């Protein structure tokens, strides 16, 4: 009856079937990714609609009396993830139409069919087809087809389909006491209730701008190095003063720069570090590649795994009769369990993702006894930022010697680590301004300050001053260049990849200051140190019971988002790109266009 | 080793009284998943025994076995059950992936995570009370800052180490001022005859030579005495022989 005694009793009949109605869509989506039959897709639908109605049945009966009577800090930090009503504040003709437009947006992205209009008699499949023809085709007219036509037959009707989708998306968040849908992705970043550590949603707009100013000397030297090495490849297509064309970045849009590594090799006389030729001699199988990778988890100070991980999850593809989709996703299925489905091969990129997908297991292992609202990341990008600390530490040549992998007498000079660090520069730094200009494009079209004719004209004007690319053909107001990706078509957050590269670097810069490593941070390995886990164990168990401002105090000690771990990780990369750029053009300019002939 | 069990708020009281405990097939064989407890070691339970033993049957997650501790606070230890500071029992868990689970969700037994207040140790609360955290009443339904408690399980044997069905049987021991009734196993040795040896029987202790007796006896007796009040007879605790 007293007002101060009543803290929190929501987690009885909410937090026990928040997992369980998702559980019946968990394995039904997992059997959809292993056993694609005619009846293993129907159990995803009727059980996933029960969990989709569970978040709206309790939201209609939670509309009585307001929030301001609470005193405890543990009550408020879980309350923000349940009081979002979602789509249930609109009418009957407006709310259910959002469910139908999201099912027709993911179908044409996966089952698209676009090919050559000159000779359309042989027309190929998109997703295994066009992903691997970008790397080997050294022709200007061949790479022009795979970028232009894909947004010309798939993205031609999304432009009259995305304009009324943004308009209905403003109504579901303006009724949820927010200013827009633009801070709905920043709603997880909202910190309230602690004095001195208040992080509002309006503070995040200047914070991404503050960390982008010091990356402009680092990115424009990588912008001038790929361009200077494409003179012998493309002599009369790319200008040395202007920007690079966007249809030759190696992928479908230019988020990852991974296929431009073999053409921009600095020194071709020395071999790259390679595990693929030394794997087939010792005859490894699927049981070895997770057991010695779990030896990396014991040696820091995290406890062992029991028999439930080895007999439930399989690593081999179950025959050639049944199709199994094997995208690398660590399955966070509810209150702390992980079944791993990965089509493993003898591949270095498969070996680093074995430490990546198991790095999302070790974050959710420590708060497995915590509630499900606290069983999440500190933000959306906090889950994958603490997962790739095991992959950058396993690509270290000092770790490969202790196990028995590579040759025991391998030469390590100053010209060895530079080809490894420019491989990491097109994986970490190469996606960093590409994450910026799409999230700023999302924050400029949701508020509605711009007209309909400047919807796509603002997209190609940002890419010639942020990332330094220019389109070879111009687009009218009927096409869409950013809306043909995986995260935007299936309505996923794109802010989670900008904080993936920032929170990962803050943890690894201080992890071997506890383990007492002398040298650069790309030779830092966190193995054979039992005191290196104790700095992480108070951070791996804080989840959302403590916010992300107090989560960074025990490792790095910075309450704000800083750029200083990103600078001294690449300290040979800042010095050795300077002497080779004495005569080229630093940066980019807004005058060169390929269609301005 | 039952085929059914109960809820963690609907704990049955398996009253183990006037029994003989056999731990040579349960503790020494150990077919359970983990065998770890505090307070009293399980090797001291064969040589020490108690007045009244109480047991239960409940299946929980593998994450809630850290909550079952004397003096524990947290998620389960103050709102579903509470172990007291004088807890002299032991907590044994076993994975029950093939028996206690159910396909298409386990929707039969329920459990809680929070409560109105801190419960007493060994409290059987089966209430369906209506909560009110703020200043306006709820009239039986939930609300903004108004919640309600009572939801069931999520068990399935295809996943990892977090929330598999772990059958936890807490064998609570209690020593009272009453004498003991349930005591565990103790080993036996062979019997030698016609030699001056020592005696360590069930109710006898001495030193003498065992010969064949030619007298009559009562089977509810422990020993016998001669005309000079000395112990000259012993009954075997296993066989009906003097």
């Amino acid at each position: 009856s007293t007002i101060e005694e009543q803290a929190k009793t929501f987690l009885d009949k909410f937090n026990h079937e928040a997992e369980d109605l998702f559980y019946q869509s968990s394995l039904a989506s997992w059997n959809y990714n292993t056993n694609i039959t005619e009846e293993n897709v129907q159990n995803m639908n009727n059980a996933g609609d029960k969990w989709s109605a569970f978040l709206k049945e309790q939201s209609t009966l939670a509309q009585m009396y307001p929030l301001q009577e609470i005193q405890n800090l543990t009550v408020k930090l879980q309350l923000q993830a349940l009081q979002q009503n979602g789509s249930s504040v609109l009418s009957e003709d407006k709310s259910k139409r959002l469910n139908t437009i999201l099912n027709t947006m993911s179908t044409i992205y996966s089952t698209g069919k676009v090919c050559n209009p000159d000779n359309p008699q042989e027309c190929l499949l998109l997703e295994p087809g066009l992903n691997e023809i970008m790397a080997n085709s050294l022709d200007y007219n061949e790479r022009l087809w795979a970028w232009e036509s894909w947004r010309s037959e798939v993205g031609k009707q999304l432009r009259p389909l995305y304009e009324e989708y943004v308009v209905l998306k403003n109504e579901m968040a303006r009724a949820n006491h927010y200013e827009d849908y633009g801070d709905y992705w920043r709603g997880d970043y909202e910190v309230n209730g602690v004095d001195g550590y208040d992080y509002s949603r309006g503070q995040l707009i200047e914070d991404v701008e503050h960390t982008f100013e010091e990356i402009k000397p680092l990115y424009e030297h990588l912008h001038a190095y790929v361009r200077a090495k494409l003179m012998n490849a493309y002599p009369s297509y790319i200008s040395p003063i202007g920007c690079l064309p966007a249809h030759l970045l190696g992928d479908m849009w230019g988020r990852f720069w991974t296929n431009l590594y073999s053409l921009t090799v600095p020194f071709g006389q020395k071999p790259n570090i390679d595990v693929t030729d030394a794997m087939v001699d010792q005859a490894w199988d699927a049981q070895r590649i997770f057991k010695e990778a779990e030896k990396f988890f014991v040696s820091v100070g995290l406890p062992n795994m029991t028999q439930g991980f080895w007999e439930n999850s399989m690593l081999t593809d179950p025959g050639n009769v049944q199709k199994a989709v094997c995208h690398p996703t660590a399955w966070d299925l509810g209150k702390g369990d992980f079944r791993i489905l990965m089509c493993t091969k003898v591949t270095m990129d498969d070996f680093l993702t074995a430490h990546h997908e198991m790095g999302h297991i070790q974050y959710d292992m420590a708060y497995a006894a915590q509630p499900f609202l606290l069983r999440n990341g500190a933000n959306e990008g906090f889950h994958e930022a603490v997962g790739e600390i095991m992959s950058l530490s396993a690509a270290t040549p000092k770790h490969l010697k202790s196990i028995g992998l590579l040759s025991p007498d391998f030469q390590e000079d100053n010209e060895t680590e530079i080809n490894f660090l420019l491989k990491q520069a097109l994986t970490i730094v190469g996606t960093l301004p590409f994450t910026y200009m799409l999230e700023k494009w999302r924050w400029m079209v949701f508020k509605g300050e711009i007209p309909k004719d400047q919807w796509m004209k603002k997209w190609w004007e940002m890419k010639r001053e942020i990332v330094g690319v220019v389109e070879p053909v111009p687009h009218d107001e009927t096409y869409c260049d950013p809306a043909s990706l995986f995260h935007v078509s299936n309505d996923y957050s794109f802010i989670r990849y900008y904080t993936r590269t920032l929170y990962q670097f803050q943890f690894q810069e201080a992890l071997c200051q506890a383990a007492k490593h002398e040298g650069p941070l790309h030779k830092c390995d966190i193995s054979n140190s039992t005191e290196a886990g104790q700095k992480l164990f108070n951070m791996l168990r804080l989840g959302k019971s403590e916010p992300w401002t107090l989560a960074l105090e025990n490792v790095v000690g910075a309450k704000n988002m800083n750029v200083r771990p990103l600078l001294n990780y690449f300290e040979p990369l800042f010095t050795w790109l300077k002497d080779q750029n004495k005569n080229s053009f630093v940066g980019w300019s807004t005058d060169w266009s390929p269609y301005a002939d | 080793n039952a085929t059914r069990f109960a809820s963690v708020y609907a704990w049955n009281r398996k009253r183990i009284s006037n029994c003989v405990a056999d731990y040579s097939v349960l503790y020494n064989l150990a077919p359970f998943f983990t065998f770890k407890c505090y307070g009293v070691s399980p090797t001291k339970l064969n040589d020490l025994c108690f007045t009244n033993v109480y047991a239960d049957s409940f299946v929980i997650r593998g994450d809630e076995v850290r909550q079952i501790a004397p003096g524990q606070t947290g998620n389960i230890a103050d709102y579903n059950y509470k172990l007291p500071d004088d807890f002299t029992g032991c907590v044994i868990a076993w994975n029950s992936n093939k028996l206690d689970s159910k396909v298409s969700g386990n929707y039969n037994y329920l459990y809680r995570l929070f409560r109105k207040s801190n419960l007493k140790p060994f409290e059987r609360d089966i209430s369906t009370e209506i909560y009110q955290a703020g200043n306006k009443p709820c009239n039986g339904v939930a609300g903004f800052n108004c919640y309600f408690p009572l939801r069931s399980y999520s068990f399935r044997p295809t996943y990892g180490v977090g929330h598999q069905p772990y059958r936890v049987v807490v064998l609570s021991f209690e020593l009272l001022h009453a004498p003991a009734t349930v005591c565990g196993p103790k080993k036996s040795t062979n019997l030698v005859k016609n030699k001056c040896v020592n005696f360590n029987f069930n109710g006898l202790k001495g030193t003498g030579v065992l010969t064949e007796s030619n007298k009559k006896f009562l089977p509810f007796q422990q020993f016998g005495r001669d005309i000079a009040d000395t112990t000259d007879a012993v009954r075997d605790p296993q066989t009906l022989e003097i």
